[PDB]
């Protein structure tokens, strides 16, 4: 009762910036009927030392007393506000967030059980929004007697249980389904950050119970900081009571290392300890972390800053060894592979909660990499249900999902660093290129602090380079080589220059970065470099040769083109796919028949 | 019923009788219901419900209003008992229940279904949105009549639901009887046995009021016999029911049926209404990250503002929507323009054109074990009914969706007949298609018909076909790098919606003759480069109207037909 | 609604008809006693004329046409026993005939409603149990198949053959003996089925479709199922 008056004095007497922060928030939440309020732990430890230590030691018996004091002052607020202009009040659930400590998942021990606990992680699953009760009328089936039972904060050997007796014998009770209140609840799963998890074992997880006011406030796959009670059901579980989400010598030595003029060069002499050669691959790998200049234009049509890099070659040459260094170096990155992996998947997986076979989702490396890069191996082994998602996310950053009940557009600031060994257009068009703690700290400070730009003095060299490459590769392109040159590659060149000028922590760009950028781009163009006739062939063939097409299929073209020495299977199926695709609906028809009719 | 009524029922039934004696608007309405039923019986029906205006209930009784708003399980019952007693007292001929309905403002009880949570369970909820599924109509069992044949007489035992009660009474089952007393087989009769039909529909939030980017939350409505013929998918609806949790709503009232405007913004759009330089700077101000293509975004500006949607008397409606197809080399910003038109329109739905789980965008069939039946899922085009939809990679889209957009183009609707249902939906939307050639690249010397990889009927369906060339030229390509290396967003939205809501343009004689001259001069292109159809006549004035409503004039002008002919010369030649 | 006087009205109607040999219903019973026909057709026009004859003589009518129209499944099992109470002797489970009905036309309706041409969109739901006259095209028909009505079981131990009545689409075999001799016995001997003493019926399903000009604007012509039996 004294704690009731203390919490009421804390609500109606706390001042910050010459104003109350809880009274107006309670009035605004009562006026929209939200039945919740945000309290901070720092304000109550600055107000009273008789509250926080008892809340940290015994939260389960002091928290509903605070809750009933909140409803007691809320009833007065409601009756004085309803009488001004234009009964039954539920128990107001409180949410409480703080940032005083962030303990890891490996520091959880046998000590401090059922206490307050605050930690970060990645929500993998929040599939079920099940139902419980908060007030229920119960009746008997034998002596016609009824009553009711109320619960407020306790939502497997717990308080909730029906009475065995009111003779009527054991269990004569029937729940009056016509007069009750339903309290939605959720079962969620949380795991630790996979960028900092030991290599010998997979990351462990934890189960948590989510109440009513914070239901469906967390999308699975983000950096979520959860504060609650570490309770035991032996097995541990978390009762959520609050939710939120996203050394000077280090900066001194980083500023001393930033003043070195051969810094880029030693960085490259440091990312390759045993890799012989490939300086242009190493500079493109180290320049594809941040991306480019993110600019928020006032018209709303902003530009993308991140880029794409692709590794290709024979097995070996650290195609999967440099990826471990980019997994352990970058701020947010998770190692995965093509078509998922063993009990983990890059694509948004979906499977059965084994309790009573529920459908729910498994976040891969695509939702968990919000604001960073993604890194995969074996690009040739991709499923068709994940290729469309990565096809849209590599150029639009957004991943859309829609299935029974869940429809969402996930933001995926995810650059790709893939390795490999209709696929031709997605390889050649969607890809632009074909201490350690102090370095990571400088990378995070540069990604959050600066927003560079470009000078026209260094942009005229880019314009002259574009004019010369368009005037020089047109000789190879009008000569029917059919391989390209776009403005997207020019925008990628601009993003590469922004990343190279951003690494020295400068908002301006000069010719010093563009002379390395054109040298970085020329290796990608050298790797990339190494209709009237085809349609005359195909069309004249169909038209003037076999209108039924029968007898004229893959054999006969194989003969003609074989005997005309112009056939390549890729070229054959290319002209053909062009014909079905130009909707020669005769070519549609022949495909339907003669193709696997064969000749 | 069997229990004795207390004063808690008698006081509420006399208060509803005093409210009905004060307001005769429901008494003469139920007398009209009875005289209409008597006239139809004399010739040989209405589903026995009276909508109650809630505005007369607030000033008459505050406590009764508060009791209806916080306890309808204890307040609705006695009001319908008073209505059945008033129906028995108002009629004096010889010889069924009566229900109620509400309307009007609710205050904080009127809310979005995504904000609908575990609070205010027993209280009645008014919630608007869009329906996704409408189940099959199913009759239930109540009062079967059995005939015992050896002694020859009738028996009857009735059943009770556990939802249609809005309150409390003892609940228990009963075996469907197969043997009367002592023991002799007895037969069923369904001639007189009532089969009250029920329905189970699903409704989620509207895409314009919801914070788009999130997931939609849907709820289930259990429907009685009376209102089973007024629900169909694809329409905006507002349901009024009770959030019962045995979680669903017992829908009793269904009504089938966005930036704020100040007085300072209307002065700015009235100031910008008479200058003859407005159109070019408004077309140039939509996307500054894309160099060039002024006439294409001029048509995109005329496209997102709309048409007129003329509905003819006693005949079919006329298409007001415009459709645009854009082709060319894949080097430019065709995939970057869809994000701008998705983020800057009133409401827009973008799809990839390949990857739809159903049969396409419009709908899909599903099986549910709840009802043990088959329900309908609405994937896309049926959600946006007045906005715009964007389909990139048009050549990868299969023939099923092509047959669907062949039918919904000028038709401006759709129809479906499936196992257990037959219906037609209305959806006047505008399509923005973006395609790529099958050869990968295209130049002027190649023919402009086979490079498109689409049938001639789809060329006739789409109104404006925009070809974007990208041959390497050293003169024009010098400033793209400095332009991308270097009026507003909340103003044009208010401009477009005020033009869409207030001004409707009409034709004049000054703009009929020049468009007649242009259509007869092109019907040249048939011998030189492109076929001209009759549908194009309609699209040649739609755009004019567009320009005339861009300037928000009450009627069209000759310059609107001139700028439509200029857009035609750029998109055709 | 009473059955004790309406059954007397039903059994008084078939013996007092002179409006349309002689007493035609007794002649039809003589014809079914001569074993030449198996179908019985009952019209409401004779019912209306008998009601007019009973009403003009000052007697109580006790209306049949307002009672035949609702719950005809009870009436086809109730009036059948009234036909079964009186039969003439032949000169040349035990149902030799098949009972069927037909409604009155509009010409007998204007000359002193129950038979209106109904659509399948004009069904409303609440007409489940009224006699309805539907107009439409027929697209789907099925083959004639024998559906059982009562299953006959025979025993060699007692001799009392039992008969069970099925109503649904499926059923279960009654392997346990429910006779009047096996109840007072330790032995509960095997039972067999008879496909000859069991009564069958020529069942056929059909799909009626909605008429083309009777469908509304934009709607599609949905179907409905009709289950026919007998002749």
């Amino acid at each position: 009762t004294e704690i009731i008056k203390s919490f009421k004095n804390f609500i109606l007497e706390f001042r910050l910036d010459s104003q109350f922060i809880y009274r107006d928030q309670l009035r605004n939440n009562i006026l929209v009927k939200n039945y919740s309020l945000t309290v901070n732990m720092e304000h109550l430890i600055g107000y009273n030392e008789d509250i926080y230590k008892k809340l940290s030691d015994e939260p389960s018996d002091i928290i509903p007393l605070f809750e009933t004091a909140i409803t007691q002052v809320a009833k007065r607020i409601s009756i004085l506000s309803r009488a001004q202009s234009a009964n039954s009040l539920p128990t107001f659930q409180l949410i409480l967030n703080s940032n005083a400590n962030q303990i890891p998942l490996r520091d959880l021990d046998s000590e401090h059980v059922s206490k307050i606990v605050r930690l970060s992680g990645i929500i993998i699953s929040t599939s079920v929004l099940s139902s419980r009760a908060t007030y229920l009328s119960i009746m008997c089936r034998n002596c016609r007697h009824t009553t009711s039972i109320t619960i407020n904060n306790f939502n497997t050997g717990n308080t909730v249980s029906l009475p065995r007796s009111c003779n009527c014998g054991p269990d004569p009770y029937i729940i009056i389904h016509e007069s009750s209140k339903f309290i939605d609840q959720q079962f969620l799963k949380l795991q630790e950050i996979p960028e900092l998890v030991p290599v010998g074992e997979m990351p462990r997880n934890l189960t948590m119970t989510c109440d009513r006011y914070l239901t469906n406030k967390v999308i699975p796959g983000t950096r979520v900081t959860i504060v609650g009670i570490y309770s035991i059901y032996r097995t541990p579980y978390i009762k959520i009571l609050g939710i939120q989400s996203d050394t000077e010598e280090e900066e001194e030595e980083f500023l001393q290392l930033s003043r070195n003029p051969k810094l880029y060069e030693i960085l490259t002499n440091s990312i390759a300890p045993s890799i012989f050669g490939n300086e242009d691959i190493k500079k493109a790998i180290v320049c594809l972390l941040m991306g480019g200049s993110k600019k928020i234009l006032p018209d709303g049509m902003r530009l993308r800053g991140d880029i794409n890099v692709l590794l290709l070659g024979d097995p070996g040459t650290a195609k999967s060894q440099l990826l471990k260094f980019v997994e352990k170096v970058s701020p947010i990155a998770v190692y995965t592979s093509g078509k998922g992996s063993s009990a983990a998947g890059l694509t948004a997986s979906v499977q059965r909660d084994p309790m009573t076979r529920e459908f729910y989702l498994e976040g891969g490396a695509m939702v968990l990499a919000d604001g960073g890069v993604v890194c995969i191996d074996e690009f040739d082994k991709m499923r068709d249900e994940d290729r469309v998602a990565i096809h849209e996310a590599m150029e639009q950053q957004t991943i859309s999902i829609a299935k029974a009940g869940i429809t969402t557009v996930l933001n995926s600031r995810t650059s790709v660093l893939a390795a490999a060994n209709d696929f031709q257009t997605t390889i050649l068009s969607r890809f632009d290129m074909i201490s350690i703690e102090k370095m990571k700290r400088y990378i995070t400070y540069c990604r959050l602090k600066c927003a560079p730009r470009l000078s026209p003095q260094a942009a005229e060299k880019l314009s002259s380079n574009f004019v010369t490459i368009r005037k020089q590769l047109l000789i190879n392109e009008l000569e029917s080589t059919e391989r390209p040159i776009t403005i997207r590659q020019l925008e990628a060149i601009i993003r590469i220059t922004e990343s190279l000028a951003k690494l020295e922590l400068s908002p301006i760009a000069q010719e010093r970065h563009v002379d390395e950028a054109i040298r970085l781009f020329q290796a990608s163009t050298m790797d990339a470099a190494s209709s009237l006739s085809e349609i005359r062939r195909f069309e004249q063939e169909l038209k003037r040769r076999l209108p039924i097409g029968w007898s004229t299929s893959y054999q006969t073209l194989r003969r003609e083109f074989v005997d005309t020495h112009r056939f390549s299977q890729l070229a054959l199926d290319k002209a053909l796919y062009a014909l079905e695709k130009h909707e020669t609906i005769q070519l549609r028809h022949q495909g339907q028949n003669i193709y696997r009719s064969g000749v | 019923t069997f229990f004795a009524p207390d004063a808690v029922f008698g006081d509420r039934v006399r208060r509803f009788q005093e409210f009905l004696d004060t307001f005769t608007s429901y008494r003469d309405s139920v007398r009209s219901i009875q005289v209409y039923n008597s006239n139809n019986a004399a010739n040989y029906i209405l589903p026995h419900r009276i909508i109650i205006s809630l505005d007369d209930l607030r000033e008459f009784d505050r406590s009764f209003w508060s009791g209806i708003l916080v306890e309808p399980a204890y307040f609705i019952p006695p009001a319908e008992k008073a209505l059945t007693d008033l129906a028995d007292s108002m009629d004096d001929v010889p010889h069924h229940p009566w229900k109620l309905s509400f309307k009007g403002s609710f205050g904080a009880h009127a809310l979005s279904p995504r904000t609908l949570t575990a609070q205010h369970l027993n209280k009645l909820v008014s919630v608007e949105g869009i329906v996704t599924k409408t189940s099959l109509v199913r009759p239930k069992l109540i009062r079967s009549v059995h005939y015992a044949a050896k002694t020859g007489r009738f028996h009857y035992r009735d059943y009770t639901d556990a939802t249609t009660t809005l309150t409390t009474r003892i609940p228990t089952p009963a075996i469907y009887p197969t043997e009367d007393t002592e023991g002799n087989k007895l037969t069923t009769e369904y001639g007189y046995s009532t089969f009250i039909d029920h329905q189970r529909i699903t409704v989620q939030e509207m895409p314009e009021m919801a914070p788009a980017g999130q997931l939609p939350r849907s709820i289930d409505v259990i429907l009685d016999d009376d209102l089973v013929d007024k629900t169909k998918p694809g329409d905006r609806v507002n349901v009024v029911g009770v959030f019962k949790s045995l979680t669903l709503i017992l829908g009793n009232t269904v009504y089938p049926l966005r930036q704020m405007l100040t007085d300072f913004d209307i002065r700015n759009i009235n100031k910008l209404s008479k200058k003859k330089d407005i159109f070019d700077i408004l077309s140039q101000s939509l996307a500054p990250s894309i160099y060039g293509h002024d006439h294409i975004k001029k048509a995109i500006l005329l496209m997102l503002m709309g048409g007129v949607e003329k509905n003819l008397e006693n005949g079919s409606h006329l298409r007001g929507d415009i459709n645009i197809l854009m082709v060319g080399d894949p080097s430019t910003a065709k995939s970057q323009l869809l994000r701008f038109v998705l983020n800057t329109a009133s409401l827009a739905i973008a799809t990839t054109g390949r990857g739809s789980s159903g049969v396409g965008l419009t709908a899909a069939v599903t099986t549910d074990r709840e009802t043990g039946e088959r329900r309908l899922e609405a994937g896309a085009m049926v959600l946006a009914d007045r906005g715009v939809v964007c389909i990139d990679e048009f050549d990868k889209m299969t023939d099923v969706d092509r047959v669907a957009i062949h039918e919904v183009m000028e038709q401006q609707t759709v129809t479906i007949a499936k196992a257990g249902i037959h219906t037609t939906l209305n959806a006047r939307c505008s399509v923005i298609a973006a395609a790529n050639p099958v050869f990968g690249q295209y130049d002027v010397n190649r023919d402009p018909h086979q490079n498109i990889a689409l049938p001639d009927s789809l060329l006739s369906r789409f109104d404006l076909l925009f070809v974007v060339t990208d041959d390497i030229n050293e003169i024009r390509d010098r400033s793209i790098s400095e332009h991308v290396l270097r009026v507003t967003i909340p103003f044009l939205r208010k401009y477009v919606q005020y033009a869409k809501e207030r001004v409707i343009p009409q034709l004049t004689q000054e703009a009929i003759n020049v468009i007649v001259k242009n259509y007869t001069d092109l019907r040249d292109d048939n011998t030189k480069k492109s076929p001209i159809t009759a549908r194009t006549l309609e699209t040649l004035i739609r755009l004019a109207t567009a320009h005339a409503k861009v300037r928000l004039s009450k009627t069209v002008n000759k310059v609107d037909a001139k700028v439509a002919a200029n857009l035609l010369r750029f998109a055709l030649l | 609604v009473d059955y004790n006087n309406l059954f007397n009205e039903i059994t008084d109607f078939l013996v007092t008809f002179k409006q349309d040999k002689g007493p035609k219903y007794m002649a039809m019973l003589q014809k079914v006693a001569n074993r030449e026909l198996n179908s019985v057709i009952i019209d409401l026009d004779d019912i209306l004329q008998y009601q007019n004859e009973k009403f003009l003589q000052g007697t109580q009518a006790d209306d049949l046409v307002s009672a035949i129209q609702q719950n005809a499944n009870h009436f086809t099992e109730l009036f059948c026993r009234a036909i079964d109470n009186n039969m003439p002797l032949p000169t040349k489970l035990t149902r030799r005939y098949f009972l069927y009905f037909k409604p009155l036309s509009q010409n007998c309706a204007r000359r002193y409603i129950s038979s209106k041409p109904l659509s399948v969109r004009q069904i409303k739901g609440d007409f489940l149990g009224q006699l309805i006259t539907v107009r439409g095209i027929i697209t789907r028909v099925s083959d004639v198949k024998p559906a059982v009505e009562v299953i006959a079981y025979t025993c060699d131990q007692c001799g009392y053959e039992v008969f069970q009545e099925v109503n649904s689409r499926t059923f279960t075999p009654l392997s346990e003996c429910t006779s009047e001799e096996c109840s007072q016995n330790q032995t509960k001997g095997q039972l067999f089925m008879s496909t000859r003493a069991s009564k069958f019926s020529a069942f056929q399903e059909c799909k009626i479709q909605e008429l083309s000009q009777q469908v509304p604007v934009g709607h599609i012509p949905r179907s409905l199922n009709i289950h026919v039996n007998g002749t």
